[PDB]
Formats: structure tokens, sequence, C-alpha cells
RNA sequence: UCCAUUGCGACAACGAGCGAGACCCCGGCCGCGGGCGCCGCGGGACGGCCCGCGGCAGCGGGAGGACGGCGGGGCGAUAGCAGGUCUGUGAUGCCCUCAGACGCCCUGGGCCGCACGCGCGCUACACUGGCGGGGCCAGCCGGCGCCCGCCAGGACGCGCGGAGCCCCCGCCGUGGCCGGGACCGCGGGCUGGAACGCCCCCGCGCACCAGGAAUGUCUUGUAGGCGCCCGCCCCCACCGCG
């Protein structure tokens, strides 16, 4: 399965106890447009489009 | 605007709609020496000519710290050596190289007690790692060889743009992504 | 003016050939085997270097105009770092004798006139320098 | 070299309508603009021939964005002192932009011309505030510090 | 007669030197005294370790003695400026010197 | 005055309080005297006697605080005394922090 | 809530004070006055405006504006340390010494030795480099000329004056090589009363081809690279402070 791009709807917060993981709710840019929550590394903001390698895996809500 | 008085930005559009926003050719100025403060503001870095970011990545290791004038000279000669072989716009071949060199998955602990989990690399980090990897593969390649920095930089860009694993940057992307798939 | 319109290097090299052709300066040939500046280590490999240095020194005295720069000041214009020591390298002035020989030839040639303190370019020499510059253009 | 009163000392009179100052990293350029044939001179030398051969396009950059025809009809005498080569190339582009704009003055065309420059490059007509920071005791660097032997 | 007498005011404190400037300019304004020529400040500096011993992280006290000097030009009769010195307000610890 | 009182063998509290009242009557907002050394003991103490409000830091310490140091000598050993007197109203300048406001 | 007992809303507490802030020095920007020399006096910016969110205190942005939300420094509460300095001190208790002196000088020598362990640093390990000419760029702040000498330096005078990096063209060209410059033999200078100090010329050509376990500093004009000045000082910086 090719990776599917998803755009950030809400930047939920900073995790990993070092803040480096960013929690973001991402809505698939194309397709069913499911809104899943995924961990992100680096600088991220609303409307950032990132290719999700599997997308069937989601981080704990707001954790 | 013709970078190095030779190459336009008109056809240089990034195909990757996930990475197109963070790569900018609009602010290009002949000679990538804009002294604009990229350090200021969290995302001002994104609004910078891609070629200038490469010229900032080239000057590393300390012995070569700060010499932008010498780095941009290399970028021009490297672009000529990309034009000479690829036969395409070298600003556009760099744009494809930055897009490919950036991995989309990394491994970080994620509040675990050493157990890393899978994360998603941000679309700015993908651009920052991609350029850094291009320059660092060349840096290692030219350390003790008759081959000049300009030649190896020209070849990593030419190899990344297609996706050949000979590129130190693409090997790094595939290693980072694969560790991320297992730690998933 | 003129000497500026022609790039500084494209003037100095052509003037070096001119100052060897017209017989100006005439290398001492005793300073030919000496290395300018305590700072360097391997001596000039040009072999026509005296003429390049001679054309560069007149071009400096021309842009100086009535400033009348000294020979020691010209030696500080050819100062470089003394590299090759464990102690950190610092700038070291060029050999005074070489430049003193060059300025001496110009005074005898009357290309440069003597002045209070340092010597300065004479009008007769200036004529040669500007005609050469415009000729290159 | 340090903000000395030496404006008229290089050139006597010559109907220099304006005397702009462009300053980047401790380098100041006093540019004198009069009606001319489109000639620009820096440090008694053609502007096109500048020392950082790579940065010789940065000096000519305001002319390109504004347009050659607007520049034609002006003669500028620029004297740069202080700072170093790259800042002196940044100071002269700033001085040229400010001085050419001074001819339009408060005109609506100046507001467009300031915006035209500010869009291609902002801070081309605005001084860059960054200045060197002082060395502090216990560090070779302004903020760097000596290595701690123990702990 | 008519010579040029150079007054030089050397003072550590700026407000004190500015006061001497006001008095000198006022007394000689009729005599065409020149406006103050302010010298580049002499920021003589001594940096010394704060500790008498060598103990502790080495700390440094940065002491700067700034000396402000104003040169004054008056061209006129000598006797008048000798009296002009009495007329100008006397500032203690601030010195004036006349050089022909 | 304090050094003389201490050499007259005045008690340290009595001598210090006498200096404090004279400064307070002269209008200092705060007077602080610190006496340090071997006060009638082989161990060294540092008894600080202070009354009123005294500022501690800032450029106003240079302008509004008169800090005087003595080294009074007693038989057992040197007793150093510091007298600090703070006047907010010194005529020439005002306290930066104080805002006079109006009616 | 905030950089902060920084505030707000409260509240057996009710009013204060110190430290924080204010202040001070500097910088950048704009007026005014002066001027042998850029140097004197003021302004400007306050989270004020705008939009959201917040009793609030504020918060996130957007702007305009040299400058934006602690620009960098100076000062530094309260209580202590049994931290360090008696070898800075006509600071000093007490003990010792006190003309065969522990006074004060005078000659010579050490502190600078060195199987070794460790802490700052410095220079390298090369080609983004070395080497030759040419361009030439400062700032704290700042003298020069002429002649001779390979330089180092000197003589004789007088009133003055300025970097590296980098850029440009050659050369060597992956070789412990021309990388690197440790050592070591003549020699030329200097300073002083005197070298063992320093400088320089032709040799001579050490490790080091990137450093294990560990560990340190750093967010913009910052790191790092690269020069330069001053302190001490006969000479002398791989040091400190700029």
């Amino acid at each position: 399965p090719e990776p599917i791009n998803a755009r950030v709807i809400e930047v939920l917060g900073r995790t990993s106890s070092r803040g480096g993981i960013t929690q973001v709710k991402v809505e698939f840019m194309t397709g069913e447009k499911r809104q899943i929550i995924r961990n992100v590394i680096g600088p991220v903001r609303k409307d950032d489009i990132l290719v999700l390698m599997e997308s069937e895996r989601e981080a704990r809500r707001l954790r | 605007v013709a970078l190095f008085n030779k190459w336009p930005l008109t056809d240089v559009k990034c195909q990757d709609e996930s990475l197109e926003a963070y790569i900018s050719i609009d602010n290009h100025s002949f000679v990538p020496h804009s002294a604009g403060r990229w350090s200021a503001k969290r995302f001002r870095k994104a609004k910078c000519p891609v070629v200038e970011r490469l010229t900032n990545s080239l000057m590393m290791h300390g012995r070569n710290s700060g010499k932008k004038l010498m780095a941009m000279k290399t970028v021009g000669e490297a672009f000529e050596l990309i034009n000479l072989y690829t036969g395409k716009n070298p600003v556009q071949v760099l744009v494809d190289a930055v897009a490919n060199s950036g991995p989309r998955e990394d491994s970080c602990r994620i509040g675990k007690g050493v157990r890393r989990q899978s994360v998603d690399v941000s679309p700015l980090r993908r651009v920052n790692i991609g350029i850094y990897n291009i320059a660092t593969g060349a840096r290692k390649a030219a350390f003790r060889k008759v081959r000049p920095f300009a030649e190896c930089l020209a070849e990593e860009i030419m190899n990344a743009a297609a996706g050949a694993d000979k590129s130190y940057a693409i090997s790094q992307r595939n290693s980072v992504e694969r560790i991320a798939v297992s730690n998933r | 003016s003129s000497v500026t319109r022609v790039p500084a290097d494209v003037f100095i090299n052509s003037f070096a050939a001119h100052l060897k052709n017209r017989g100006i300066i005439k290398c001492p040939a005793f300073t030919d085997y000496v290395k300018t500046g305590v700072s360097r280590q391997y001596a000039p490999r040009d072999a026509d270097w005296f003429y390049i240095k001679a054309a560069s020194v007149i071009r400096h005295f021309y842009i100086s105009g009535s400033h009348s720069i000294g020979v020691a000041g010209l030696a500080r214009k050819y100062s470089s770092l003394q590299k090759g020591k464990t102690t950190p390298h610092h700038t070291k002035r060029a050999s005074c004798k070489v430049i003193r020989s060059i300025v001496s030839q110009f005074l005898g040639q009357k290309l440069l006139i003597a002045g209070e303190r340092g010597r300065h370019i004479s009008p007769n020499g200036r004529k040669m320098v500007e005609d050469f510059a415009e000729g290159l253009q | 070299d340090l903000l000395e009163r030496n404006d008229i000392e290089v050139r006597e009179r010559d109907k220099y309508t304006v005397h702009t100052l462009g300053k980047k990293k401790n380098s100041v350029a006093v540019a004198f603009v009069k009606a001319g044939k489109g000639d620009i001179l820096v440090n008694n030398v053609p502007l096109a021939l500048v020392r950082p051969e790579i940065l010789r396009t940065k000096v000519s950059e305001p002319i390109m964005i504004l347009g050659e025809s607007l520049f034609k009809g002006l003669d500028m005498n620029i004297k740069v002192a202080g700072g170093g080569h790259v800042s002196q190339i940044y100071a002269v582009r700033q001085a040229i932009s400010r001085g050419v704009l001074a001819s339009v003055k408060d005109e609506a065309a100046r507001s467009e011309l300031r915006a035209k420059l500010v869009s291609y490059d902002r801070q081309l007509v605005v001084s860059d505030p960054r200045r060197c920071e002082a060395k502090k005791f216990g560090g070779r660097g302004a903020r760097a510090r000596r290595q701690k032997s123990y702990r | 007669m008519h010579q040029k007498y150079t007054i030089i005011v050397v003072g550590k404190d700026l407000k004190l030197v500015e006061r001497y400037v006001k008095s000198i300019v006022k007394e000689g304004r009729a005599f065409g005294i020149s406006g103050p020529c302010r010298a580049p400040v002499r920021r003589l500096t001594i940096t010394t370790r704060k500790s008498p011993c060598g103990e502790g992280t080495n700390t440094w006290h940065r002491f700067e003695l700034r000396m402000y000097k104003r040169t004054f030009w008056v061209t006129c009769g000598g006797n008048d400026i000798s009296t002009i010195l009495s007329k100008t307000v006397v500032i203690p610890g601030i010195q004036v010197t006349v050089e022909v | 005055n304090l050094r003389a009182k201490l050499e007259e063998a005045m008690p340290i509290r009595r001598a210090a309080y006498s200096i404090i009242r004279t400064a307070m009557r002269a209008g200092a907002a705060g007077c602080e005297v610190i006496v340090a050394g071997k006060l009638r003991a082989q161990r060294a103490r540092a008894n600080k006697f202070k009354e009123g409000c005294l500022i501690s830091t800032g450029h106003p310490k240079r302008i509004f605080l008169a800090e005087a140091t003595r080294h009074i000598k007693m038989r057992q050993g040197v007793i150093g005394v510091k007298v600090r007197i703070y006047n907010p109203n010194i005529r020439g300048a005002v306290m930066p922090d104080k805002i006079e406001i109006g009616a």
C-alpha cells in the first residue's frame, strides 16, 4: 500500500516527555477522509500535509 | 530571475503536493546570498530559496564554517555539472532530490519507559533532513578523494532525483523508514 | 579614473609585460632568488614576479595620488600570515628591500617623484599609467 | 572609517542633490546622486566591477527590479568605509535603493517603488538591526563558555 | 592684542563638563568664543579580578574612567580672556588650560 | 562616632542604637550599622542593627545610600563596622521607583 | 497568570518594607544644537493597535514600525558557609623570630627540573586543502619617513597612520605527498649589567590518515571559522580581557 497524505486539522499537543513528539489530528487528504490522530516529529502546523505510511494505526487521543 | 545568471524558476514546481508548500522558488535571487534572518520565527525557514538552504548546509565541519561565498560557488559549478549530464534545469533536479531524500517515518520513544515507536516526519523536517543528507553524503565522499566537493554534490543530487540507492541520502531515508516500520 | 575602468588584475599583468618590454625597473637579479616577506616559505615561482610587483606598486602609488604612501606602508600591503608554526599564525610584513628597490627605480625613471615623507607618483609617470589603462579599454 | 565627517572631502560640490547613508554590519555608504547618464560609481570604481565577483549581482539587484530606464538619468558617487566586503556589498545596494527612491520622495510612485523593492527583497530599503555582541568573562565567545573540567 | 587662545576643559563627569561649557560659551559669546568641540571620549579602562585571592570562578570588575574634553577657540585681547576665566563658573575637580 | 564609642567600651547595641537615632533624626529613611569580628568571644559573630527602610541594589544605591566602612581595633582583634544611611530626598534626584502622582 | 511572592481574584488577617521590576551603561533609529575629532541634549515602544480567547492577570497570532514582547551587560535580598586570602595592605589578635636577623640588601642557582598520572589550551590530520603572485576588508582603537640588511634587525631623522578570512589566476595534484611541523645541527640578530629569553636563515622532516569508555559549550550576528588589540612585560602568549 502506497502512503496516503493527510492534512492537520488540530495540533493536539507536545508528547514524549521531551516534547519532540507532536500530537496532531490528521484528516486523510483524499479518500474516505477519516480523521485519525498521529504522532509527528519536527515542526508541524495546521494544514500541514504528511504522507501516512500505514494510517490504520492511531495514537491515544490527546495523550 | 536567473540563478547564477543562467537558470529560471518558471518551470521549477515541486510535484509532491505534500512537500510543495515547504519548498519555495518565488523568493529566488541570482546568487543565493540573501542575508534574511531564517532563525527568527518558527516557520520563516520554510519561506527561503531551496538553493540558499543547500548553500547553508554545505558549510559545515567547522574548518569550513561561515564561508557562504565558497559554498555558493560550488552550487553553481555543481549545477553546471548537473546541466552538463542530466540535460535538464538543475534547480528543478534539486527540487526532486529534496523531495525524495526526505523520509516520511521516524522512530522516537513516545513516552515509553528505550522502546521506540513509529512517528510521522513533519513536512518541514522532511525538507530539512533531505537537504542535510544530500550535503553530508557529498561531504563524506570528498573527504580523502581526488573527486571535488562540486562533483560529488552534483552526483548525489542527480542520484537522489531519480531515487538511486547509491545516494548516501536515499540509503539514509530507507534505513530511517525501515526502522520506523519495524518499531511500528 | 582609467586605472579603475580596467579591472585591477588585467591592468597589472599587462603593465608587467610593458615594464619588462620598455626596460623600466630592470630586475636586480640579486633579489630574483630572494623570497618577499618573512611570512612566506617557498619563494615566488613566477620568475617575472619583479615586473608584476613593480606594476602593482606604481598602480598603488597612482591611486594614492598626493597621499604619498611610504615603502613600509607598501610592505604592510604585501603582508601575509606566517603559517607553519604550532603557535597560532599572525600577519607579517613583506621584505622592505624588494619594495625599496622598486620605488628607487621609479624615482630614477622619474615615473614617481620624491615628496615630504614618502614619495608619490609624478605627473610624467601618471601619463604612462592612464594612457595604458585607456589603451586596454 | 567610523562615521567620520568626510562627505565633501572626496568630491567638492558637483550639485549632489542627495547624500544617503546605507549601513550594514558596521559599514556605512554615503551615496551622492545627481542627474547623469545612468552611471553608478562605488569607491571611485565602476559598480559592475566589485570585489566579491560572486556578489557583483547583489550590487546591481535594485537596478534590475526597479528598471534600467528609471535608473538612466542618474549619476551616483558612493564611498563605503568600515565593515567588510559582503556588508559593503549589502550597504551599497541599500544606499542605491534609498537614494534612487529619494528622487521620487513622497510621491505615490515612491510608495509603489518602495513596495516594489520591499516585495522582491524586504530590508533592501530598511536597515538590518543585527550588530556584534560583546565577549563576556569566562568565555572566548560572546555566549560560548570555557569547557568545565569537573562536573 | 589679537592671538588665538586654546582653552581645553578636561572633566571626568559629563554634567560637570556641560556646565563649564555653558559658562565658557556665555562669557565669550560676545568675544566670538567657538561652540564646544567635543573630543572622542577617553574611556580609559582597567578590568581586574574581583577576588583578592584566586578562589572561585574568575570574575572581573570592568572599571571605565571616561574623560570628556572640550576645546574652545576665542580670538581677541588676552587680558579679557584672563578675566573671562574668573567670570566663568568655577567647577571643583574640573580643569581648564589656555594654550597660544 | 561609633568607632570612638566602641573604643569607649560602649555596648554594641547601645552604641549602634545611638548612631541610628542621630541619622533617623537627620531624616535618613533607614540607618543600618553592622559590627563584625570576635564580639567578647573567640568565635566571630556579625551582629547587624538596622531601623527604618534601606534600599539594597540598583543605581540608586550609588545616589541615595552613603555606605561608610571602619576597622575599629579592640584588644582581642579588629572589629569592622559598616554604617549605611539611605535618604530618598537628597534634593538633587528622586527615587526612580517612587511615583509622586497628583490630586 | 508570569522570566520573576510577576500579577489578578480571593482570603484572620490588615497595612508595610527589602529583593523582582524600576534604575544604570551600551547598541540600533530619529530630531535639535555644536563641531581639530562625531559628540552633546532629547525623543521612540507601551504588549499601545487589530482579531480571536480569557472575571482578570494575561494568552495566541496578525501587523505596522530601525527596533516586539527579559537586545546585551552593571547593580544585587534574607540567612549562612567554620569556602578562600594573615604571601595585596602602617588591616590585625596571639605564637615564633628579633645583629651568627625570619630586618634589608649582595653574588651565584632554582621555581622552567621530570620513569609518569591528570586539567585548560594550541596546531594538525589535507583538495571546501597546501603553495605562489594579484585584489583587498575592519573594530576596541591606532604614529611615521628614508636608507641598508635574506630576513631578523639596524643607522639617521621626522610628524604622523590600517587586518586576516575571502575573492581572482596559476601550480601540486590522494602520495604521510609540496598535508603537518615536532625535533635537531651550524649561522644572523635583539634586549639587558649578564641568557638559559625572544626573533630569524639554510638544512632536519615526529607523531597525527579523524580519536574508545566517557564528557563539555552553544538558539542570530549566536555557534563555529578568521584576524587584531590590550593586561602583566628588558625580551617573551599556544593565556586572560576586549
